[PDB]
Parts: structure tokens; C-alpha cells; sequence
């Protein structure tokens, strides 16, 4: 258990961070996403490809959805530059923006077995800049015809299993990363 | 009035078919739109059309897509800002059932959209019930 | 020891395809479910109190919108006395008029229609099928996009895709803000393949819908519903702001149906226990309850999941079956990526392209997959030839048509050579003619220049924020030389003003001709009757390339 | 400047595939020839005087047979007055009795059921097909050959396709005099897979009769009849000599049909310039009028023929329903190759696959393609798990079934063994025991040890001019210590002795029952009815390897 | 006669059956085999089966497949070698349409097939029409 | 080329091998379903035949355009009584008279699978069977894709080389 709830977390107040929001089951009951790359790796590069930003990362676990959308979108009402990161315990990630359409967004990556430590470190790396009003490059477009094909079945199971965890109106718990 | 016989409109009764702004199909040509004699603004579907199809749905025997088209008909006269804002409105979790009942109130008062206003009104009623309003999430 | 037998057969690429054993506590069984509900209903003084054994008091928002508003209540007691077997037997039965049977499927519940069809084998079903089609003729609707949304290439493609057959279109963008583009780029290279061809960008629901009211589309189709309560509430909409947005288009014009498909529940987690065919019965009677004319499914994107379990693919088919029979367009999917295996993604093809539907495919890939944004599809540009050859092999009308190189080049070229026109006219950043030969000869975005997003993005962006609609690409049409483009866009608009394309399975043909279910009603009546493949269509799907005179 | 599209379309495999423009003159033209005769029929004091607009002075000696030996005359006014849009429909008509249709079917001539069937599309034939088909259990036949002659392998692989689900197993030889040998090792090696399965040995007419008098085989198929009489004569027969030789096996015990096949007549020079369809009509006339009570066609080694010109892949259908529509056993083909694609062959299989035929495959290769010495199979060995994932993807019956490693290693094996006690006890060139593991876990020839071919051939053409019987067999392995097989021996020729697998249809399933079309009727009337995947049948089906569970 | 209700011979009448050698299916086992108590004159399909089979192929509505078996059951009485000799002469260019009718006389008088016989004098008209015998080619 | 010349007899000697080709082999089509030469094929035949130390001997028939049957035509006439048959498109067998006409000693039923080396090889082994000898069977040729590239294309030269034949006709000698 390398993520500790440390209560309910509140909103930020300057342009200096962004928020990593992750799914019920991050680190708890699921512990690689759906290629078995760690969580504890992935919310490493993460954050520091945030920090290396110079912007500051606060973690929270959300619940009112396993959704990756809406995780974000908790992340975003919460986060101080209003840039969030949303990541379910499979791995698909999104970079997401206060005041955006829940099913909108700046970034996604919707082929978690495609992702890897240094995706998850360039996304990081983004989120960041975002929230520092910059323009940057989106991470380079990742994409596999056979994804689905040999993934899809695997990602609804982990999916199904993630979402067990959700609470309606339970809001996020802040996280202290070991 | 108008049935199966009567479609396509295009081809039996293209007279039947003017714009918002009164406009014939005729109207519409190359030159009119380069000389804007006819604008964006001109190439509105009528609520008297979209009557029209209803009664010719109806006449194919698809009462409920008539029913779509008759709502379609009141929505004409909504501009497109506020035809988008209803739309999210109605999306899970962004209005309290008053905004709903207020928006129904609108559509009904100033639009005459009575079929949309209990479309609104009734959306408002099984919202508090499956708790899909503000603050329900 | 290893038996070299099954070495070879582990290489085989089927192995590396997603199998599951049936959960069904979690609904991961295709069709046929020990929990799927018992067909019934109750009414009382014209309002239902009992649903598929579901009380009134239960019932969630899908239930109380199918309750009131998707079931022809005046028979519902008739026809749920009936035996499903009898009329799963009217089904395939060439001599029950598809006129006799829709008074009946309308007024069945939701679990009714799926016993009925759940007694069916593929056979059965596609006999059905080619019967219960609301459109006599049945088309083809094409996916083109590309990994850099080059809207040079977008509009080549697009007019290729034309010229083979394709009477719909759709594009979508790897980068969001591309969004005004690529639908410029589809809509005009569509008209310069075939003036007619009717085209859509599938985006955010409200992104879309304003796309659409500043005129650079002409159909939306990517307007979701779910199965579950919890699922549909995910996807931020429920039956009544998805009725509300499906009069919307139609308040504008614009021709429009839903998306939904088998397995959706399955993969956003939660399928109440039910099945897919059922959950997926639930959709297409939401479908019906909003007056929405048509519907994508067939699984569509989630195809790994009820592909994954035993029956998956026939229940894919049964699901096609129930929409037609609903008397609603069907676009039957054929769109999406589920085998590495040509053999299983053919037989999963033929359930819909040998009886025929509204759109056999609801996206076949006009683009080698590897420029496919939907993550991949069925059949993509490469499998062309394969496709006409079976067409001419079985004398099965699949939409599609042979074509000669040279046409090829002329058409791309012209779409290209437009579509500079169009970005010069509008002060768009420029399409070079280096890029107008790039996208003629290509076959893919790995053959064409690489474009300034930055620009590109900049001026797309201004296309939505300055509100520049519609005429202002009849303009530059016009005034560059393309006067008869200019026309056919012009002409395609004015198909927003008289509703007729509204109607169930529109699409316009011929010398703007549309072409529904209204006035190309289905006849079928067994051998030599309804829609049969002859005449100069036969003709000229027997030319294919390759083909030697004897002599 | 060429178009990457077209490059890359160039290289596909479809279009490596032989095709060619109709030429009616010649009979290159699969169905639906101006040049086909006109439906007609007369009859005086119950003798044909007309038929098919030809006076009985013009009859040629096919004419004469079918005229007075395959027509049913007491209703072939009647049925010839009949509309054929009618009768077709009655044949798709899932309303209409197979026993009401059989005698007006079999009183049609064989311009008239074609122009019968010539009016349906391929649904109407797959939904007609599953109510024709005599046995009401669907079954398969599969090839098993090596480039070698190789009798060890022979066995091995016999076992495995018999444990996979194949009921009849045919062999044949690349070196003629090899004969002898690859009969035994078939027949064993099929006993040790399932006792029960039937097995045949295609040769030259002549000495295929010989190695079944000699009780080296179960039956015989490749008994060919022709649609032109220079043709038939070329294949070095008349109907008579068939006739006889029909005749000849049955009064031996030896069930046996008779093979044709769409383009036979046009590979061999002489189509009289009719269509493909019209000259298989009156090949399956003369099997109706020589009371064989099977037939192998649709196309079968010809495929090439059909498969290059429009509709010949329906065309093949079409003869398969023509087939079981004259109450006739049907082994339909898709046991050769026909194209370099995936998708195309998979097509052409599933005409038969989905419907089901009494036997789906007349020769699925159990061996790797370049083992098989037909030249090819629609489907080999390497196809096997792809066969069983489309079978639970519609809930189909192919009759084959998932297998496990260990099983197949362990009948290959013990297949090896007995073989090798045989050659022993026989005192025929000697199975070393690196043969015998080599072959147990084999893929192919290219994995066993080379033999003595020389020494073998004179071994093998031994049998035959010594008149060395099948007991000799039974008794060499009874004495190595094989009895069961050796009884297993027994019990086909007790088979042969009881005359019940010489219906219509029969093979022989469980502890030797026979399964045929006379107490295995096929009682198809809709949805619901008829043969039905379900039970313990459909859990073997949905069992497939790779299958995980997910909770 | 046999009829359909008395299929599969093997399970509803196995008594009915019999063998080259008079006994019944129950004394085919590997013991007799080895011992020799049942040879190969033993396991040959008798005229008498064959004929209860034709009796149930008629029953089962299927008359060519029933005369099929008639013309079996009385070719059981002709040795193999012979069976051999009458099928190649009835092939192409073989025969004279005196060898062909002085086969049928033999078939009839020394075998009692008279059915087979009658179809080898039909074959001999024809073949002679049709040109089908030794020189004809 | 190859001339005319009268009819052909018996042979008497075993000494000999005859080579029937079809009734265009050299006329209507000059070479193989694959482009390969009749010359080349011809020649290399009646090399693999002589190098054995026997004697070749070439004649076409008519009465039949089928391969096994103008192989039979020739094994009658051949002083050891082998023959080899080959129609234009290549089609070849090994034919031993006494034996079933659709019986033989060699068979290749697959013409574009066939080179001149292997035409060679079909000589030796011929004349070594006029030999009575038991020469190792020519290595098998076999590729599953032979019939959907050639099968088409097969019957179209077949039905060509047929309107040649004629009823009746006894084969006639021919001189390279
Ligand atoms: C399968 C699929 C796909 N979808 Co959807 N989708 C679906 C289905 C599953 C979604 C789910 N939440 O379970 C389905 C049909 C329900 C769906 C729905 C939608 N999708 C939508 C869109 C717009 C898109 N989808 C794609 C991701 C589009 C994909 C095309 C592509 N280029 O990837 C896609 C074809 C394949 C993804 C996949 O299978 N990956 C392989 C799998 C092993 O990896 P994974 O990481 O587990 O995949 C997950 C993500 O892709 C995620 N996801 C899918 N769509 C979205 C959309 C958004 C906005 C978000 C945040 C996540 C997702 O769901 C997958 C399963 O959990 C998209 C790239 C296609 C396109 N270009 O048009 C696009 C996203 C564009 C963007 N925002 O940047 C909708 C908004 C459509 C609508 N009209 O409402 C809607 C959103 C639902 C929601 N609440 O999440
Ligand atoms: C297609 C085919 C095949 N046939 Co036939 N056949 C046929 C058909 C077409 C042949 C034709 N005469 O037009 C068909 C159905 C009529 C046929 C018939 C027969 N065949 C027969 C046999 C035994 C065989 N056939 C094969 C050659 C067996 C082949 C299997 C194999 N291993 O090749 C085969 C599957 C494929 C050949 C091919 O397509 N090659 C590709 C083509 C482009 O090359 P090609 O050179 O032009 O092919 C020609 C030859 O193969 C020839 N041919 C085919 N069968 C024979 C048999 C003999 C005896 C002879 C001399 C020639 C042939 O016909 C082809 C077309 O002209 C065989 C190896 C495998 C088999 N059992 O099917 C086997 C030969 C045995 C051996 N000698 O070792 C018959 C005697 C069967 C019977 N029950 O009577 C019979 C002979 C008819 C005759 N008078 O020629
Ligand atoms: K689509
Ligand atoms: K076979
Ligand atoms: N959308
Ligand atoms: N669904
Ligand atoms: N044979
Ligand atoms: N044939």
C-alpha cells in the first residue's frame, strides 16, 4: 500500500499544481494496469514529469465514478491551475480542464496497452504546461488496429472489477504517495 | 393532410416548401448566394415542413418519429445558443428541478413549444425520482 | 515433448484474439441469459404498471421512456399472448408480408422481441433480414479519416470513396480542434465523387451538434444511448436529453440517428445481471421511443466483448434483426476491429452483407487501417478487391463497385485540386500543389507531406469562433474555378430545407433523388421478388480487374 | 505516375486467383445460359418421349438414362406445369414440408429444377438447403495424405481427424502402386481416432473395387459420372457401366455415392455449350437414376472453373440444394482449392458450413495443405482452430470439436503403433520406432523419416496380386496385442453384413449405431424445429483453448 | 416385407441377418477369427439382407435406391473376378454388341440375375446407337 | 520440327520408347501452360530416353485429346510397350500397355509445376521401364496453389487443343 487517504480533499488555491486523479481501485485492489506495468511507476513518472515542470503534483482518489472522464473531471474541480490527469487502474489516462464538457478534453489515450513509463512521464510533462497557460505539443498519437482485438475483452473485466469500488456522492480522499 | 403519395416534397409539392425568411427552393441559386440576395440566415427548414413530414411519418405508419418531427417544429423558433443550453440542461447531474420547470416555463411562454415544455416538465418530475439533478451524483 | 501439430496451430493469428468463459452475474454472456426477464406487461388505464416483470415503482428512466412511448400499447396484451415461435416463424416466412409483421413488433416489449429472436439460427435470421430491411435497396456507409487529419488526403480519400459506392461517409479527427477541417475536406471531396453522398464528423455531442448548425455536415450518427441506467448516466445523458438532441438536428434539418450495440454495458460495468442482446433491446426501443428514424449497432466499437462469448456473433446479427423488424433503419456496424483472423472477420461480415441492410457496413475503412481513428475497422481499403470478388462470386449486391485506376486519379486529383480552391478562397494556411499530387497518388498519410498543425488548428478554431458557415465553401467554390462543385454543395444544403431526407433510411441518389424507405419500400416476397442484383448493377459488378476474355 | 492504392490493391492474394470473362459458346458460364434448354417433358403409355425440348430420337445415352431411369414420371406433367417462381418458394418456404416436396421434386427434369433454383439468391438456398438435407445431423469428411505416400503419418493423422469430429476419412496416392498400403494404415489408424468412422481409398474405378473386395476399405466415392457423353467417355465410362458398378459395390456391403462437380465438362473440352449448372443437373439425374444414394459435388476438384466466371460460387450452392432436393445424400465438396484468400475461401465454405449438408466438407485436409494429394483443400489442418471459434461465434454445428494435446498425442501414437504391428505381423517392410514417435508428434511429411519407396511399392502392389485380405489385418493385430482395434476391425465388416449403412446418409456414430436419413429424419419446419446446437453438444463447442475465465 | 419401422436391422431385427455362412452377428468375434471358426466365406452381405433393405428403401419412398439393391442382392451369386470382367466390358469401346448380349444370357441362365441381364441388353442397344463399342472410336 | 510423315506400326524390339503428343503439340500451341517450348520439352525427352541406350520414337493421336488415352494410343504401338504422353499445355504420363487406361506408372497432373529438367527425368525413367527396371519414381510435384493460378487457364487450352481431334484416325509418325 504505497497510497495513504489523508482525508477529503480541498480545492487549490494558486496556478501552481495539477492534480493526478485516479480510479477507487488504484493501488488498492489492482496494482498493474492492463499490460502489468505497476501503479506505483506509473504515478511516479506522472508526477515527475510534473514537478520537472516546475508545478507541483497533489494525488486524490475519487468515487462517485469509475469513469476515467468524470474521475478527471473531480480532479479538475479540485485542482488550483484547474488541469487534472484522470487514470483508471487499467491505464487509460486523460488530461482534463475545469470549465470543459466532462466528455471533452485537452488529452486522451484511450489504448492503455499502447502506453508506456515514458507516455505516462511526457503526460505528466503536459499536464504541467497546461496549467501554466502553455501551448505544448501533444504526446505524439498512439494507436493499434489489434488493441482491441487482443485487449478490449481483458479492459471490460478490469473495468467491471474497478467499478465494484465506486460510491455515489463520496467525495475524493487527497493521498499521501510512500 | 399530406401522406405517403404526397413524398418527397422536393418532387410532388416543391411549392409547398419555403424558408424562415419566406424563401422558394428556386430562390437558392449560385448567383443569389454570391450576391447574398440569400443568406445563411434564409436557409432555415420551416416549422410548416417539418409539420408536413410528420404527417406523411405518421401517414407511414411511424407515429413516434412524427411525434420527434412535431418537437422539431416547435424548436425552429429556438435560437441555436439556446437550443444547445437546453440540450445540456437535460444532461445528468446539471440542473435543479426549478431551472428544469423554468425552462419548460420558457419554451411554453415565449417559444409556444407546449410539446417540449412537457417534454421538459416530465424529464423535471422522473429527474428528482432517479435523482439525475444537481447535487445527486 | 511438443507435437509440432499444435505449434503450428498456437502460431495461428485467431489465437492471439480475446476469449472469455460466460460470467453471468456480471452480464458477460452474448443472448440467451437464465436472468434475462420474462416477457410481460400490465396496463391500466392507458399507463403500464408492469414491465417484462419490472413493477412501475422500479422503473428506472429507460423503463419509464420505453413504457411510455415505445411500445404500441393498443396491442400490447394481443401480441404478448402470441407464440414467439409462431412469430419467429413469420419472421423468416418469405410469405408474410414485412407489412403484416411491424404492426406486431411495435407493440412487442423489449424481452418479447428477443425471445422471438433468440429461437432463430444465423440462417433464419438473415432470411429475416433481407425481408424485414426498411430500405429496398440496400447501401454502404465508409469511415475516412487519417492519423494527421490531412484534409488534403480527407477529401481525396473521400472522393474515392464515393466513386466506389459509398453513399455515407464519416470522418472523426486524432486531434480535436481538426474538427472543422476534416468536415469541410469529407464533405467536399463526397460531392466531388458523387454529388449526393451525405456526410458526418462524429464528435462530443454538443461539438457535433454545433458543427452541424453552421452547415458542414449533413447527418450525425455517433448519438449515443445505453442499455442500464448507470451506464447511459457515464455516457452524460439520459432518454430525455437524447430525445431533446435528436429533435434538435431535425429542428435544423439535419438528418440523424442513434448509436448503440451489444457488450456497452458490459465494458463501462454495469449490465444489471442482463445479457447483451437484451440490454442492447433496451437501446433500440429508446431508439424507437424518441422518434429517431435509424440506428447504428450491431456491437459497433465494444465488437471484443460479445465477440469474446459463445454466440456473440449471431447475436450481433440478432440485434440487426430486431432493429429492422422494429421498423427502423438499420446501419449494421461491420465497422470495427475484433479478430486477427481474415477467416472469422468475414464470417462475422457475411451475417449482414449476404441478406443486406440499410448500410451493411456502418463503417467500412475507405483508408488502409493504420489511418482509421476508430481504432480500426472490419474491412478497410486494402480488402476492396476482395470485396467485389465476392459480390461477383455469390451475385450479392454489397454497395460496392470495381474501379479503374485512371477514374481513380481523376477524381482524388479534382477533390484535391477543390479543396485547394476552397482553403485559397477562404484565406485558409495553403494547399500546395506538391500536396494536391501527394494526395492523389497516395494511399495513405504515410505518402503525404507533413502540414502545419499549428497553422491549420489556428484557422480551424476560427471557423467555429467567427461562426463562418456553409456558403462561405459554395463561395470559394464559385469563385475558384469550381462552379459545378460549388453547385452540388450548394444543392446538398438545400436538402436541409425540405425534410424529405429526415425520413427512415434516406440517403440521395441519382440526380439528387433521395431515396427512403418511404417511396423504396421493401417488397419482398421470396424467390424473384423484392430487391434482386440484375441488369447493368449486375453488369457491373461482374468487371472485376483480372478478369481475361476467353478468346 | 502509378496510385499507391492500386500498388498495394496489385499485391493483395485475390488477385493471384484465375479469372475469366463468360464465354456461353464454350459453356465457360456457371448458371443462367441463354443456351439451356427449355423445361419440357412428354410422356406416352409411361415412356418419355420429350425431354427438355429434345425428341427421344436425339436422346443421348445420358438422356436415356435419366429419361427412363431418374424421373419420377407419375407426377412430372403435373410438377412441369408448376410455376418455378412458385415452386422456389417453396423450397425456402420453411412452411412447406421436405416430404411434400421431395415428390414433386423429384418428378421435375433437370432443365426444370434448374430453372427452379436459378431464382433464388443465396439465402433463400441456405434456408431451403437446412430443410433438404436428408440426415437431420450434420456431419464432415476430411483427406488425409502425404506427399510420401507415407503409411505411418497416414495412421497418425487418420487418428486425429477421427478424434477432432470427422465420421468418413478418404485417402488417395501420389505414387498409384503405394495403394494397398495407404488403405490399411487409413483404415486403422480411423478406428484408433473413433471406431466407426468410414474410410476410402480413391483410385482408379477398377482397382478401387479390387481393395474393397479385398476389405481394405469402409466405402468408395470417387465413382465419377459426367454431364456430356463425349466427356463420360473420356472419363472412360457410360451410365451403365456406372450403374453396374453401383450395383457391384453394394452387393459386396460397400456403401458408396457417385462424384461430379460444376465445371467438369469444361475442364475436359467438351460443355456442349450449356452452363456449368444445367450439365451438374443431369450428373445428379444419372446418380438419382442408378439408385446410388449419395452424391459428392459442388464442383469439387473443378472449382477453379466456376470460381473464375459471375455467380460460380452460387452456382456451387445451387448443385448442393439440387442435390439433396432429389432425396440424395450430400457431401458437399470444400475439399479443394480454389483461391490464394482468406476471406474469398471462407465465403465460398459457408454457403454449406452454416446451413449444414451431410457432409459440410467432402475432404477437409487433417494434414497441412502441402501434404495434400488432391492438390489442396478449402480448409487444411492449420485452419482447425479458426473452424471451431466461427462454430461457437454463431452456434453453428461444423462437426468438429476443440481438442486437447495430450489426447491427440496419445492416439497419434498408439495409430503408429498398431500400423507398425500390422506391417510386422504382415511381414511388410518394417516401422522402425524412431517412425513411430516421429510420426506421433508430426505435423506433416516434412517431420517423418524418408522410406524406402521402392521397397514398399513392391510390398504393396504385393497385396493386391496376392489377393491379401483385411483378416490378415485383423489377425496381425490381434497378435500384437491390439484387440480391440482388431474387433473394432470386425465391427465395420459386421456393418457390412447388416446392409443399414447403405441408406441414404449413413455413417456410424456411439457403440456402433448407424445414424442415416431413414431413422435420422430431418424434420425441419421453422424456428425452434429441427436440428438444434444445444445440450452437451453446444458445451464442446463453446469450450474452445484460449477460453479464460474472468472470475 | 421390411419396413422402415423394422430399421436399423441391426438393432430391431439382428436375427433377420445372417452371413456367407449361416450363423449370426454374435459369432463374429476375434476368438472365431483366430481360431478360424468364421473365415472371409463367412463375412459376405447375403441376397436375403439385401432384399429386406430394398424392402425398407422402398417403404422409405426412395424405388431407384430399392432397384439398386435388387440388382446387388444378384450380383452376390457373381465371383468377384467376373464382377470385374462385366464392368470393363460395359465401359467405352470394349465390347461387341454380341459379347455384351452373351454376358446378359450368362448373368440370366447361370446366375439367375435377370435384372442385371435386362439392363446389359438395354446397354447394348444403346451402345450401338450411341457408338460406343470396340471400333467406334 | 516435327513433319508429318505416314501412319506408325508396331515396334517388336523392347529396345524403344514412343512419345504421343496431343493433336495441336506443335501446331495450334507451340508451347506449355507456363511458356516452356514443345522443342525444348520434346527434346529434352527423348535425350532423357537415349541416354538410358534406348530408343525414342514420337507420334501424334487424334482420336482423343485426353492425355491417358493418347499415352494408350502409343503404349499399343511400342515395341516395349511404355509410352508417354503429353498434351500441349504440358499435361504428362508414363503408360505401360496391358494397363487400365486411367491407370499408369507416372503421372503429372500438375503441367506448371513441370522444367525441362524434369521432362528429362520422365525420359530416363520411361526408358527404364522399357527395361524392366524399377527406377525411383520421379520426386512428386505438388503446390495447393497450382489450380487457383492455372486450373482456368488449363481448360481454356484443352478446349482448344480438342477441336483438333478426330474419330477414327490412327496416329501417325512424326520426324523431329
Ligand atoms: C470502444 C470505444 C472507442 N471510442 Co469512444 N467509445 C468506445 C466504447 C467504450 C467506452 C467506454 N468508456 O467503455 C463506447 C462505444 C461506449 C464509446 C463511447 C464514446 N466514445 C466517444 C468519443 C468521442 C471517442 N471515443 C474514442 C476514444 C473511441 C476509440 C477509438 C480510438 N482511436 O481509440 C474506441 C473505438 C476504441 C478504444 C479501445 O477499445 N481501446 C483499447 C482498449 C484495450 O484500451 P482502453 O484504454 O481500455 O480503452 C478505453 C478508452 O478508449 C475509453 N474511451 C472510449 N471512448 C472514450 C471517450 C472519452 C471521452 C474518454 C475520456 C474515454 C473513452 O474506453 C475504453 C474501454 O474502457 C475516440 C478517439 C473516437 C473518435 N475519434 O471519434 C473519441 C475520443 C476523442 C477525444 N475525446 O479525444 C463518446 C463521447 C461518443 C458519444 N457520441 O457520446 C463516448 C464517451 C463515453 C464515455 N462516457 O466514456
Ligand atoms: C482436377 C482433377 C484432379 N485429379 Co483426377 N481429376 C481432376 C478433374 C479434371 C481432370 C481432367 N481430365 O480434365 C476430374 C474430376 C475430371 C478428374 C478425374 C480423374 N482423376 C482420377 C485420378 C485417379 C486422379 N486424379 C488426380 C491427378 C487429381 C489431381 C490432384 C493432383 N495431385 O494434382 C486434381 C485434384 C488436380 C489437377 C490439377 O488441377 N492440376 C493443375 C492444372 C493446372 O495442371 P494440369 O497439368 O493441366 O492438370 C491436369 C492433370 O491433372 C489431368 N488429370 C487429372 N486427373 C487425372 C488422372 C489421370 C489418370 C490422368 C492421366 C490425368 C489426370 O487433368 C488436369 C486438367 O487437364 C490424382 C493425383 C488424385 C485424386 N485421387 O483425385 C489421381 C491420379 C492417381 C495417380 N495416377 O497417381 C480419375 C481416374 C478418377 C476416377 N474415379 O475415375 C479420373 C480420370 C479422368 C480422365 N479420364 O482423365
Ligand atoms: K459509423
Ligand atoms: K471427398
Ligand atoms: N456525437
Ligand atoms: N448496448
Ligand atoms: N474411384
Ligand atoms: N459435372
Amino acid at each position: 500500500g504505497f497510497l495513504t487517504e489523508v482525508g477529503e480533499a480541498r480545492q487549490g488555491t494558486q496556478q501552481d499544481e495539477v492534480i493526478i486523479a485516479v480510479g477507487p481501485a488504484f493501488g488498492l485492489a489492482q496494482t498493474v494496469n492492463i499490460v502489468g506495468i505497476p501503479h506505483k511507476s506509473i504515478l511516479r513518472e506522472v508526477i515527475a514529469g510534473i514537478e520537472e515542470e516546475g508545478i507541483k503534483a497533489r494525488v486524490i482518489r475519487c468515487f462517485k465514478s469509475s469513469d476515467v472522464a468524470f474521475v478527471a473531471v473531480e480532479g479538475n474541480r479540485l485542482s488550483g491551475s484547474g488541469i487534472s490527469i484522470g487514470i483508471q487502474s487499467k491505464g487509460t489516462t486523460v488530461i482534463h480542464q475545469q470549465g470543459l464538457p466532462p466528455l471533452s478534453n485537452l488529452e486522451l489515450f484511450p489504448q492503455a496497452p499502447l502506453l508506456t513509463l515514458e507516455t505516462y512521464r511526457q503526460i505528466g510533462k503536459n499536464a504541467a504546461r497546461y496549467a501554466k497557460r502553455e501551448s505544448p505539443q501533444p504526446v505524439p498519437t498512439l494507436n493499434d488496429q489489434m488493441a482491441r482485438p487482443k485487449y478490449q475483452a481483458k479492459s471490460a473485466i478490469l473495468h467491471i472489477k474497478e467499478t465494484k469500488y465506486v460510491v455515489t456522492g463520496k467525495n475524493p480522499q487527497e493521498l499521501r504517495v510512500a | 393532410s399530406a401522406r405517403v403519395s404526397d413524398y418527397p416534397l422536393a418532387n410532388k409539392h416543391p411549392e409547398w416548401v419555403k424558408t424562415a425568411t419566406n424563401k422558394t427552393l428556386d430562390d437558392f441559386t449560385l448567383e443569389n448566394v454570391l450576391s447574398n440576395k440569400v443568406t445563411a440566415q434564409d436557409m432555415r427548414i420551416t416549422p410548416e415542413t417539418l409539420r408536413l413530414q410528420a404527417s406523411i411519418a405518421k401517414d407511414a405508419g411511424r407515429d413516434r418519429l412524427a411525434m420527434n418531427f412535431e418537437r422539431a417544429a416547435e424548436l425552429t423558433a429556438v435560437p441555436d445558443d439556446r437550443i444547445l443550453e437546453i440540450y445540456n440542461a437535460l444532461r445528468p447531474y446539471r440542473s435543479t428541478k426549478e431551472e428544469l420547470l423554468a425552462i419548460a416555463d420558457d419554451l411554453e411562454s415565449r417559444y409556444q413549444a407546449k410539446i417540449c415544455a412537457a417534454f421538459v416538465r416530465e424529464a423535471a418530475t422522473l429527474y428528482v425520482e432517479r435523482k439525475k439533478l444537481k447535487g445527486d451524483d | 515433448m511438443r507435437s509440432k501439430r499444435f505449434e503450428a496451430l498456437a502460431k495461428r493469428p485467431v489465437n492471439q484474439d480475446g476469449f472469455v468463459k460466460e460470467w453471468i452475474e456480471e452480464g458477460f454472456i452474448a443472448m440467451e441469459s437464465p436472468n434475462d426477464p420474462k416477457p410481460s406487461i400490465k396496463i391500466v388505464n392507458g399507463a403500464v404498471t408492469e414491465l417484462d416483470g419490472k413493477p412501475v415503482s422500479d422503473f428506472d428512466l429507460i423503463d419509464h421512456f420505453i413504457a411510455r412511448y415505445g411500445i404500441n400499447l393498443n396491442r400490447a396484451e394481443e401480441v404478448m399472448a402470441m407464440d414467439s415461435v409462431k412469430l419467429a416463424n413469420m419472421l423468416c416466412d418469405p410469405n408474410v408480408k414485412r407489412s403484416e409483421i411491424v404492426p406486431l413488433t411495435t407493440a412487442m416489449t423489449p424481452a418479447k422481441i428477443v425471445e422471438v429472436v433468440s429461437h432463430m439460427n444465423v440462417v433464419e435470421m438473415m432470411m429475416a433480414m433481407q425481408k424485414m430491411r426498411a430500405r429496398r435497396t440496400p447501401s454502404q456507409q465508409a469511415h475516412v479519416t487519417n492519423v494527421k487529419d490531412n484534409p488534403v488526403q480527407i477529401a481525396a480519400d473521400a472522393a474515392e470513396g464515393a466513386w466506389r459506392g459509398f453513399d455515407e461517409q464519416e470522418t472523426t479527427v486524432a486531434v480535436a480542434r481538426y474538427a472543422p477541417f476534416n468536415a469541410i475536406a469529407l464533405l467536399v471531396g463526397s460531392q466531388v465523387g458523387r454529388p449526393g453522398v451525405l456526410t458526418q464528423c462524429s464528435l462530443e455531442e454538443a461539438t457535433e451538434l454545433k458543427l452541424g448548425m453552421l452547415g458542414h455536415t449533413c447527418y450525425a450518427e455517433t448519438i449515443s444511448v445505453y442499455g442500464t441506467e448507470p451506464v447511459f448516466t457515464d455516457g452524460d445523458d439520459t432518454p430525455w436529453s437524447k430525445g431533446f438532441l435528436a429533435s434538435s438536428y431535425a429542428s435544423r434539418g439535419l438528418k440523424m440517428r442513434f448509436t448503440s450495440g451489444s457488450g456497452s454495458e458490459v465494458q463501462m460495468g454495469y449490465a444489471e445481471g442482463k445479457s447483451m442482446l437484451y440490454l442492447e433491446a433496451r437501446c433500440i426501443y429508446i431508439t424507437k421511443a424518441a422518434g429517431v428514424q435509424g440506428l447504428q449497432n450491431g456491437s459497433v466499437s465494444c465488437i471484443g466483448v460479445p465477440s469474446a462469448v459463445p454466440s456473440g456473433i449471431r447475436a450481433v446479427l440478432a440485434e440487426n434483426l430486431i432493429c429492422s423488424s422494429l421498423d427502423l433503419e438499420c446501419a449494421s456496424s461491420n465497422d470495427q476491429t475484433f479478430t486477427h483472423s481474415d477467416m472469422r472477420r468475414t464470417a462475422r461480415l457475411l451475417m449482414q452483407f449476404l441478406p443486406g441492410t440499410d448500410f451493411i457496413s456502418s463503417g467500412y475503412s475507405a483508408v488502409p487501417n493504420y489511418d482509421n481513428m476508430f481504432a480500426g475497422s472490419n474491412e478497410d481499403a486494402e480488402d476492396f478487391d476482395d470485396y467485389n470478388v465476392i459480390q461477383r462470386d455469390l451475385k450479392v449486391d454489397g454497395g460496392l463497385r470495381p474501379v479503374r485506376e485512371e477514374d481513380v486519379i481523376a477524381i482524388r486529383n479534382k477533390a484535391a485540386r477543390a479543396l485547394q480552391a476552397v482553403f485559397a478562397g477562404m484565406g485558409l494556411p495553403p494547399i500546395t500543389d506538391e500536396e494536391v499530387e501527394a494526395a492523389t497518388y497516395a494511399h495513405g498519410s504515410k505518402d503525404m507531406p507533413e502540414r502545419n498543425i499549428v497553422e491549420d488548428i489556428k484557422f480551424a478554431q476560427e471557423i467555429i469562433n467567427k461562426n463562418r458557415n456553409g456558403l462561405e465553401v459554395v463561395k470559394a467554390l464559385a469563385q475558384g474555378g469550381f462552379t459545378d462543385v460549388a453547385q452540388d454543395m450548394l444543392n446538398i444544403q438545400k436538402a436541409k430545407l425540405t425534410g424529405d431526407y429526415l425520413h427512415t433510411s434516406a440517403i440521395i441518389v441519382g440526380d439528387g433523388q433521395v431515396l427512403s424507405a418511404v417511396n423504396d419500400v421493401n417488397d419482398y416476397a421470396g424467390p424473384a421478388t423484392g430487391y434482386r442484383l440484375q441488369g447493368e448493377r449486375w453488369e457491373e459488378i461482374k468487371n472485376i480487374p483480372g478478369a481475361l476474355d476467353p478468346n
